[PDB]
RNA sequence: UGCAUGGCCGUUCUUAGUUGGUGGAGUGAUUUGUCUGCUUAAUUGCGAUAACGAACGAGACCUUAACCUACUAAAUAGUGGUGCUAGCAUUUGCUGGUUAUCCACUUCUUAGAGGGACUAUCGGUUUCAAGCCGAUGGAAGUUUGAGGCAAUAACAGGUCUGUGAUGCCCUUAGACGUUCUGGGCCGCACGCGCGCUACACUGACGGAGCCAGCGAGUCUAACCUUGGCCGAGAGGUCUUGGUAAUCUUGUGAAACUCCGUCGUGCUGGGGAUAGAGCAUUGUAAUUAUUGCUCUUCAACGAGGAAUUCCUAGUAAGCGCAAGUCAUCAGC
């Protein structure tokens, strides 16, 4: 599979779209169905939950669960 | 709920876990059916935990491993291969996140779902390999309940191990993919193509 | 007719048989492991376990 | 001057068990004969020196091992009392493969 | 279709390596009807089978 | 002076002892509360002693528990059972015996088996392996 | 020269095996006892029974490990108030210094006597025998877990390179005695055995958390080393404790635990080969002793035919001490 490596407004847009839709959203859903780094990966879960779009269920340091905000 | 204050503080939500059981304080014991009659002997729901980590003694005697919770039997399938031998602590915390994802996609008790999974999973018939001086042939025979349940959870903890390896996908992940899709009873899970697979050749061989 | 003897194997011999080979240093016992087994009893190592 | 009660360390080391046994038990019971102020025998964990050697002497067979062992097994009492006292009590307590010594307790 | 059926007696281990052993069992649903079965892995008196064919039997040890 | 107790307990070469007192309501580890146990998972198992029974009976007794020896997980257990047992030794002297009863039932019922030390101790390494059972490889050709 | 031998050790075998007294059978060598069956870890027992009753071996024993608010005592072990004193906080508190300023205990720790388990008690299943299986108590119910010791015998097993254990032979001053210098045992087209490290995401890397047990250690010798100071590090250096339950050492071991960093690519997995430099031990480091710094960054993407070890605190992962040791561990 090809994964983003820089962010790119097409793939900005796509993540705050998509993401939301997504009952269960970790790195390895956002890498496998948006074609994105890992680590892109780690920095939009972070600015999603900060602007609030996601809800943390579970934080720990190898893997973070989220789900869509309800 | 009546929280009891004490000079040292414990925080409410552990207040409100002691007085009922559940696992992980999140999911509960209660209301956990074994759909198949003939595995709820060997399947251990009835005692709830707190954490899939028992010391228990479970192998010193022949059946006295029926009576090890299942989750706990789960957790200990999944610390094999060399690498991961005794690191029950990551077992656990896998099994932990494993319950949170498979909670977050079917909406269901998911110690249900991991009951329904190795029910699912469990072969009925398989083939022994029976010779008579020189020659082999595989003879169809049935399958005992404890075989069925061990069976289910090396086939379910493998198919999860060997979906996670070299791929972005972690353990937890893979294994909640995996228990859902044999909870389903779904041909894509490794766990029912194999009992799938076992069942056919033992009716092939009868 | 002598060299460095400070140190190393050819320093430290057997009290009793003059061999290098095989020596127990353990407790200032400098007495080879053939011979220890010989007079481990008379000196007071008995066995237990 | 003999009468000046000093602070004594009796230790006793030995190998053998029942003889130090034996002594330590009737240093205990000739301080109390003389009403001596005594703390009584402290046990002190026994010291296992072990060796291990191969059985063989040769490079041949299967590699079995022997393990010997010697157990060092020490005891002290604490006594108060005047010099003349003292060299009695341990004159009378000599057994052999009991070693005696004692050390006049000088903060 | 699956039938259920009851151990109610073990008889001994079979086959050439010991791994089989042969069970006298009751159906649920017919208690008056018996059959010798062969199970492969561990099994108790009152254990429950699943028979993917009811009217087979494994035949008896001699 | 106040009623005391010094109740102990072990897994493998764990040694938890715990000292209880007539108290406030402090259940202490070295000289920390009880959220103070980084094993995450293993919080829930030094939790048990006063989960389930009942929260009333703590309220007024002061556990602090001094733990040396073993490893991570022997820590976690060791500390359990020796507030599980500390309780019960308080109960034991100045609380009635049917009560006390009610304590070991609710805890031994739940298969807990606290019971004192898991007796399972190491057996030794013997030569001519890196185990006990295990064997060095043999050749053969 | 182990195929002339002693001693020792390995193996057959740590398997269950071995022998005689009295009786029986047989002219006799010899045989039965010492067995069809069931049972046991066991020639362990039941039982069958021309045998009966015994012995060695097995077992018992001995050492060790798990229980004993019961005893015996202890600053070279440890606790609780107090003497004392520091901070947080007012509510007395909560959390720590001061190891004999001190008192009292011995639960934890030590080791000395004794106790405790005998398959106990009950329910099944069989020559209702030995036993076995289930359930409940109990610290423990797989010979309670592990060893040690281990019969009659044997082998042309290994060792004359452990020995001032040793026969014979050879050699004995230009020595096959001994000692000094240097080299060699490591030498590399290759075949086999035991291993260490790996192939990564259950992972590597960075910070943080932070827990063992068995050990060993110098008086006329340079031993284990704390603390301070210098150093990127390896180390250096000034002092001190310890002949040791006291000091090193709570051997703050590793995996692991948390929060970060990477993102499936031989990649940040892997660390071979190789260059340069700086230390340490030593009379001597070149054919790198070893450690440290930077650089170089190979094969290897889970291993063909084969084949080893293993049934509970066990397998496997994980490091630590000891032995050797001036220095050097993948053992
Ligand atoms: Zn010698």
């Amino acid at each position: 599979a090809q994964h983003a490596v820089i962010l790119d407004q097409e793939k900005y847009d796509r993540i705050l779209k998509e993401v939301p839709t997504y009952r269960y959203v970790s790195v390895s859903v956002l890498v496998d169905r948006l074609k994105i780094g890992g680590s892109l990966a780690r920095i939009a879960l972070r600015h999603l939950e900060k602007e609030g779009i996601i809800k943390p269920i579970s934080k720990h340091s190898k893997q973070a669960i989220y789900t869509r905000a309800t | 709920f009546t929280p009891v204050v004490l000079a040292t503080p414990i925080p409410e939500e552990v207040q409100q876990a002691q007085t009922e059981i559940k696992l992980f304080n999140k999911w509960s014991f209660e209301e956990v059916e074994v759909k198949d009659a003939s595995l709820v002997d060997y399947v251990q729901v009835r005692q709830p935990i707190f954490v899939a980590h028992t010391a228990g003694r479970y192998a010193n005697k022949r059946f006295r491993k029926a009576q090890c919770p299942i989750i706990e039997r789960l957790t200990n399938s999944l610390m094999m291969n060399g690498r991961n031998n005794g690191k029950k602590l990551k077992a656990v915390r896998i099994i932990k996140h494993t319950l949170d994802i498979i909670n977050v996609l079917t909406d269901q008790n998911p110690i249900q779902v991991v009951v329904d999974a190795i029910t699912n999973t469990g072969p009925r018939e398989d083939t022994t390999r029976v010779g008579g001086g020189g020659a082999a042939r595989r003879q169809a025979v049935d399958v005992s309940p404890l075989r069925r349940v061990n069976q289910a959870i090396a086939l379910l903890t493998i198919g999860a191990r060997e979906a996670a390896f070299r791929n972005i996908k972690t353990i937890a992940e893979t294994l909640a993919e995996e228990l859902i899709n044999a909870a389903k009873g779904s041909s894509t899970s490794y766990a029912i193509k194999k009992k799938d697979e076992l069942e056919r050749v033992a009716k092939s061989n009868r | 007719f002598s060299h460095p003897r400070r140190y190393g194997k050819g320093s430290r011999q057997c009290r009793v048989c003059s061999s290098h080979t095989g020596l127990i240093r353990k407790y200032g016992l400098n007495i080879c492991r053939q011979c220890f087994r010989e007079k481990a009893n008379d000196i007071g190592f008995n066995k237990f376990r | 001057q003999q009468q000046q009660i000093i602070k004594i360390r009796i230790t006793l080391t030995s190998t053998k068990v029942k003889q130090l046994e034996n002594v330590s038990s009737n240093i205990v019971k000739n301080a109390e004969q003389h009403n001596l102020v005594k703390k009584g025998p402290v046990r002190l964990p026994t010291k296992v020196l072990k060796i291990s050697t191969r059985k063989t002497p040769n490079g041949e067979g299967s590699k079995t091992w022997e393990t010997y062992e010697m157990r060092i097994h020490k005891r002290y009492i604490d006594l108060e009392a005047p010099v003349q006292i003292v060299k009695r009590i341990t004159q009378i307590t000599i057994e052999p493969g009991v070693d005696v010594e004692v050390v006049v307790a000088s903060n | 279709p699956v039938t259920l059926a009851k151990v109610i007696k073990v008889l001994g281990r079979t086959g050439s390596r010991g791994g089989v052993t042969q069970v006298r069992v009751e159906f649920l649903e017919d208690t008056s009807r018996t059959i010798v079965r062969n199970v492969k892995g561990p099994v108790r008196e009152n254990d429950i089978l699943v028979l993917m064919e009811s009217e087979r039997e494994a035949r008896r040890l001699r | 002076a106040v009623p005391s107790v010094q109740t102990f307990g072990k897994k493998k070469s764990a040694t938890a002892v715990a000292h209880v007192k007539a108290g406030k309501g402090l259940i202490k580890v070295n000289g920390s509360p009880i959220t103070l146990v980084e094993p995450e998972i293993l919080r829930f198992k030094v939790y048990e002693p006063l989960l389930l029974v009942g929260l009333d009976k703590f309220s007024n007794i002061d556990i602090r528990v001094r733990v040396t020896g073993g490893g991570h997980v022997s820590q976690v257990y060791a500390i359990r059972q020796a507030i599980a047992k500390g309780l019960v030794a308080y109960h034991q002297k100045y609380v009635d015996e049917q009560s006390k009863n009610e304590l070991k039932k609710a805890f031994t019922s739940y298969d807990r088996t606290l019971l004192i030390a898991d007796s399972r101790r190491p057996e030794p390494k013997k030569f001519g392996g890196k185990g006990a059972r295990s064997r060095f490889q043999k050749s053969y050709r």
